């Protein structure tokens, strides 16, 4: 089995949003020490790499490695359902056709689960490759947000300079 | 109380030399330091933390800075210096947004940083940069280095875990 609980059901949420708009079916690998997700989306010019660690989860339990294949429209309809403060916690019985999402307030009072049929999904081929890079800059993310968003109304193409 | 010390490196690319001192001390120590090590007179030479040009009269809690923090030793410039600038040129027009390193230090969630090993200029595609800030939602910052050679990587940070987007530049 695996079973992991989020003490936010914000959390996973807003972690496929995140990226259900570049890919739209992927491979969630779970692991002993976490998920991890690769994906690249249909011009093959964008990978996605997501991990997520074992201190993200308020509790994590995952027997053995389990792949489970998600139409990311699909989830984010059910990722729609309970008050997105709640415990949201994944389960998946091994070699596994469906996940379960179960939903629960603080009080015992309500207890919506879900079940999603699963995908088959080709693991395409990438690995990544770190390399170091010429530059590194960090900023808020809402800035470099209404940047891209501003310049995005004159080209389709922005280039980036650095001195 | 808190660390209370901080090290730093202290480098123009041949010769590094590391410190540590308390956090509320003026750099000037560390830059007439390097200073006299290097030959070179203390004001012939540029200073930058991040970027971000930083004069003698400064502490490391002013900059906010971390431990094992770096500043480099440049010769003098334009300047006063390095920038951030992004450009579109469509067809009704064109835009152009330069940023500049700097750290606020009241509040400094708000800061930018900016490691230039070699200088960059490359194009992306404006919808995919349109999907990527989707990640905004996940983190106060984000984080992007660059590559003339390799894909560029947008980082956004979680408690323990990331979303990455590599994403190959245009060619012409």
């Amino acid at each position: 089995m695996l079973e992991a609980k989020f003490e936010e059901a914000s959390l996973f949420k807003r972690i496929i949003d995140g990226f259900k708009d570049c890919v739209q079916l992927v491979n969630f690998q779970c692991k002993e020490d976490g998920i991890i997700a690769q994906a690249v989306d249909d011009s093959r010019v964008l990978l996605v790499s997501l991990e997520i660690g074992v201190e993200a989860f308020q509790e994590y339990r995952c027997d053995h490695p389990v792949t489970l294949g998600m139409d990311l429209t699909s989830l984010s309809k059910i990722l729609r359902c309970g008050n997105n403060t709640d415990t949201l916690t994944l389960i998946a019985d091994n070699t596994p056709d469906s996940i379960i999402l179960l939903f629960e307030d603080t009080k015992k009072d309500r207890i919506a689960e879900y079940s999603l049929k699963l995908m088959d999904i080709d693991a395409d081929f990438l690995k990544i490759e770190e390399l170091q890079y010429d530059s590194t800059l960090s900023l808020p993310s809402s800035e470099f947000s209404k940047i891209v968003r501003d310049l995005s109304q004159l080209s389709d193409s922005i280039n980036i300079m650095i001195t | 109380k808190p660390e209370t010390h901080i090290n730093l490196k202290v480098s123009d690319g041949s010769s590094e030399i590391f410190f540590k001192i308390k956090k509320t001390t003026p750099l000037r120590r560390l830059m007439e330091a390097f200073a006299k090590r290097q030959g070179k007179e203390m004001d012939s030479l540029r200073f930058l933390y991040d970027g971000i040009r930083i004069q003698a009269d400064q502490t490391p809690e002013d900059l906010d800075m971390e431990d094992n923090d770096i500043i480099e030793a440049h010769r003098e410039q334009i300047g006063g210096g390095e920038t951030i600038k992004f450009v579109a040129d469509g067809d009704i027009g064109s835009g152009s947004v330069i940023i500049k390193p700097f750290v606020d230090m009241e509040h400094p969630e708000t800061s930018i940083k900016l490691e230039m090993d070699q200088p960059v200029d490359l194009t992306f595609g404006a919808k995919y940069l349109l999907d990527i800030i989707k990640g905004s939602s996940l983190s106060d910052r984000v984080g992007i280095r660059l590559s003339s050679e390799a894909p560029a990587l947008f980082q956004f940070d979680l408690k323990s875990g990331f979303l990455q987007f590599f994403l190959a530049p245009k060619f012409n």
